[PDB]
RNA sequence: CGGGAAACCAAAGUCUUUGGGUUCCGGGGGGAGUAUGGUUGCAAAGCUGAAACUUAAAGGAAUUGACGGAAGGGCACCACC
């Protein structure tokens, strides 16, 4: 392809290691817990070869003093399909920028996620380690590691982000008013993200850990600039 | 002791600190701090503990030092009491400022003019210096501070028991902390006395 | 996380907290640890090499961080009699 | 090891192979999990007459048979 | 009132004076030919009307710092004055005076001093 | 009043790992609890813990590390069936592969491991992981 | 902390990670606390309590205007003075 990359600059420390080459994985900035500010930062280090599928449009409104006003929100979901995924929902004046602006509040948020066997453990993961459920305003999403060949088992919508997630296999029940997509997807969104939370035995221990790329990289991330 | 000697207490200091009324504490103490408090002076007073007090400040001192860039650790205060103190404090050892009103989006936030990436914040009321303290809590930065006996304990990782009612105490606990992160990961050496008064560090104020 | 053959797989190791031992969780970034220095006896000249602990957006939020620096910075020194 | 689970687990491998459905390290049930439709519909008439030549079309093959 | 000026006027004024200071005076009719020189405005009455506010501002300047303008100048000034320092004031004069138990908290500090006791009374709340 | 016992010190233990508490001080502890305290400890899920004994039930102190996700007791005390052990700990457990369900059997109060190997079974007391 | 749809709630917490004891009532809205039998009552009435039919929303909470013979507000001779 050729059509001019742009001239992204950052504004972030974190991001100047990545540019750099310096950080080259999202790992380290999960590890080390760093905030991601610079959407760019996950468009170099991972959404590169990520697709973003738009999930939903409705509209809604508010009143005026001369009556009426009314605008487009979008829900997206990014994720690669190995463990990486985001979730992201905008209204805004125009369907575009409301889609531009929800894939990088998707990219922004994307989350690790932790996929495990439901028993044994040959040829590497295909669900989830534990049973892991969260809740967003009264729908709550339960996922439940599943033998292989069982795939996601869940609404059409709840499948997409797992998809993406890249969950082979997983059992769902979910429960309260499922109809309300933003609300289904967020739970569902915070349920895949509990895993790296679960502390399974297997985390049982511990660790020199890092020393953090920021402070390492420290010069690196203070340019010649001010 | 621990790091191994000269490092202990000098009467020298225990004699700027009772001087500088340290040590006297709030009436309410707060369930986080009761550790600190030595004893409880008759009409209403905490006495708080010096020893203590001091070792902190130097366990401060040092996580200050570590910091390998000396300009990325914030020192802040819109308090009165503590505003030239820590402009002081950022003119010795590398440290960076933030007077005033702290201005909200300051750590969060790139866009803004104010915009910092501390390492090391220090803050001196954990009360009227709140929006920091919270701030710094939104994106992973350490917290030294200035706690009295009743100060928010919540998102401040070391304290230094105070005053900070005020005087001299805000004065020279900043004083002593420059003082010491000069002498570690510095070049004072020979944790030896000062050049400095103690007094360039405190409140200004007003005019007729 | 190992693997048929003894194979280390997915993706990350996360650091835990120096006070509850539970996991840093990764996006919660509320949270932060504390380097601090060695010093080369004696006293004085920092010499790296950090002694570092690391504490949960938990702790911290219920008014402790402090604290627990002190049980992990005494408990390995320096700090005595706190 | 259950004289349940070993006396039919063997039985539904040896049945899933003489088809060539399946292969040996799957030949355990732990592969059987992990398996698909293709590798049954691949067993047909149809897509061998295809398959050597004697047809040249999946086509050709259904009306051959 | 009626002529309240506006930020594109009232920020010009701050603007300028923060790069002209040394420059500007406290008359209208030369910061007027001023502003020709050091910056480009369209109209000539809005030329006359930055001039004129940032002519207000320096008299005033000129009488006390105000509230949002900076200067090399006035950096300076401030830098000068913000030494002061006398005889000094605590002295205290010969003898700290106690309230004790402050007394007492020396006392058991293992810390020798000059001293004085007058410390009793309690001691209501509210 | 009080039906059981064992209930309490579940609890009063899971709020304290909630809270980011490393010791709890249960009351009043019986030879259940120390029997399902012990398969916890064998296990890990909890340090060392101590009977003090008061001239009355007795109290312990449990000393916890933060292994413990959660430690549940099942009311009432159904009876299991070999092949309800199966169905038990698909309900109640994380992963197939960890997490015990502890029961008491005829012979001993044991984790559902120890159960499937001596091949005993009897009524559920609870779980953990 | 945690709960809840929120308003809120240290109990409405410890609820999908759903299991401390026990008791009661509800399953869209209207028909209806109505009909009918029983019961209690001097009486007025009370308790128990349907259906046929009717209908796609009834309802809750928060958000925002519009609007008020609600409160403080202003502004204008298209308002008064």
């Amino acid at each position: 392809g050729k059509a001019g990359d742009k001239e992204w600059l950052p504004v972030t420390k974190l991001g100047r290691l990545v540019k750099d080459m310096k950080i080259k994985s999202l790992e380290e900035i999960y590890l080390f817990s760093l905030p991601i500010k610079e959407s760019e930062i996950i468009d170099f280090f991972l959404g590169a070869a990520l697709k973003d599928k738009v999930l939903k449009i409705m509209p809604v409104q508010k009143q005026t003093q001369a009556g009426q006003r009314t605008r487009f929100k979008a829900f997206v979901a990014i994720g690669d399909y190995n463990g990486h995924v985001g979730l992201g929902m905008k209204c805004s004046k125009e369907v575009a920028t409301a889609i531009r602006g929800a894939i990088i509040l998707a990219k922004l948020s994307i989350v690790p996620v932790r996929r495990g066997y439901w028993g044994n453990k040959i040829g590497k993961p295909h669900t989830v380690r534990c049973k892991v459920t969260g809740r967003c305003g009264s729908v709550l999403v339960r996922l439940i590691p599943a033998p292989r060949g069982t795939g996601i088992i869940s609404a059409p919508v709840p499948k997409k982000l797992l998809l993406m997630a890249g969950i082979d296999d997983c059992y769902t029940s979910a429960g309260g008013c499922t109809a309300t997509l933003g609300n289904f997807a967020k739970a569902t969104f915070d349920a895949i993200s509990k895993t790296y939370s679960y502390l399974t035995p297997d985390l049982w221990k511990e660790t020199v850990f890092t020393k953090s790329p920021y402070q390492e990289f420290t010069d690196h991330l203070v340019k010649t600039h001010t | 002791s621990g790091a191994l000697d000269v490092l202990q207490m000098k009467e020298e200091d225990v004699l700027k600190f009772l001087a500088a009324g340290t040590h006297l504490g709030g009436t309410n103490l707060d369930f986080q701090m009761e550790q600190y408090i030595y004893k409880r002076k008759s009409d209403g007073i905490y006495i708080i503990n010096l020893k203590r007090t001091w070792e902190k400040l130097l366990l401060a001192a040092r996580a200050i030092v570590a910091i390998e860039n000396p300009a990325d650790v914030s020192v802040i205060s819109s308090r009165n009491t503590g505003q030239r103190a820590v402009l002081k404090f950022a003119a010795a050892t590398g440290a960076t400022p933030i007077a005033g009103r702290f201005t909200p989006g300051t750590f969060t936030n790139q866009i803004q003019a104010a915009f910092r990436e501390p390492r090391l914040l220090v803050v001196t009321d954990p009360r009227a210096d709140h929006q920091p303290l919270t701030e710094a809590s939104y994106v992973n930065l350490p917290t030294i501070a200035l706690c009295n006996t009743d100060s928010p304990l919540r998102y401040v990782d070391i304290a230094i028991p105070c005053n900070n009612k005020g005087a001299h105490s805000v004065g020279l606990m900043w004083w002593m902390l420059a003082r010491e992160v000069l002498r570690m990961r510095g070049t004072i050496s020979r944790e030896h006395p000062w050049e400095v008064m103690p007094d360039l560090y405190f409140y200004r104020d007003p005019e007729e | 996380m190992q693997s048929n053959a003894g194979e280390f797989v997915d993706l990350y190791v996360p650091r835990k907290c120096s006070a509850s031992n539970r996991i840093i969780g990764a996006k919660d970034h509320a949270s932060i640890p504390m380097n601090v220095a060695e010093v080369d006896k004696v006293t004085g000249r920092f010499n790296g090499q950090s002694k570092t602990y690391a504490i949960c957006g938990a702790i911290r939020r219920m008014g402790e961080s402090d604290d627990s620096i002190l049980r992990l910075a005494k408990s390995h020194g320096i700090v005595s009699q706190n | 090891k259950d004289p349940r689970r070993l006396f039919e687990g063997n039985a539904l491998l040896r049945r899933l192979v003489r088809i060539g459905v399946l292969d040996e390290g799957k030949m355990k049930l732990d592969y059987i999990l992990g398996l698909k439709i293709e590798d049954f519909l691949e067993r047909r008439l149809q897509t061998q007459v295809f398959k050597l030549g004697l047809a040249k079309s999946i086509h050709h093959a259904r009306v051959l048979i | 009132m009626g002529r309240v000026r506006t930020k594109t006027v009232k920020k010009a004024a701050r603007v300028i004076i923060e790069k002209y200071y040394t420059r500007l005076g406290n008359d209208f009719h030369t910061n007027k030919r001023v502003c020709e020189e050091i910056a480009i405005i369209p109209s000539k009455k809005l030329r006359n009307k930055i001039a004129g506010y940032v002519t207000h501002l320096m008299k005033r300047i000129q009488r006390g710092p105000v509230r949002g303008i900076s200067i090399k100048l006035q950096e300076e000034e401030r830098e000068r004055r913000d030494n002061y320092v006398p005889e000094v004031s605590a002295l205290d004069q010969e003898i700290i005076e106690v309230d004790p138990d402050t007394k007492e908290m020396l006392k058991l500090l293992d810390f020798g001093s000059l001293s004085n006791l007058q410390v009793t009374q309690p001691t209501v709340g509210m | 009043v009080r039906m059981n016992v064992l209930a309490d010190a579940l609890k009063s233990i899971n709020n304290a790992e909630k809270r980011g508490k490393r010791q709890v001080l249960i009351r009043p502890c019986s030879k259940v609890i120390v029997r399902f305290l012990t398969v916890m400890m064998k296990h890990g899920y909890i340090g060392e813990f101590e009977i003090i004994d008061d001239h009355r039930a007795g109290k312990i102190v449990v000393n916890l590390t933060g292994r413990l996700n959660k430690c549940g007791v099942i009311s009432p005390r159904f009876d299991v069936q070999l092949k309800d052990l199966e169905k038990w700990q698909n309900n109640l457990l994380p992963s197939r592969q960890f997490g015990f369900i502890v029961l008491t059997t005829s012979a001993g109060i044991m984790d559902h491991e120890e159960a499937r190997r001596k091949h005993t079974g009897g009524k559920i007391l609870g779980f953990f992981f």
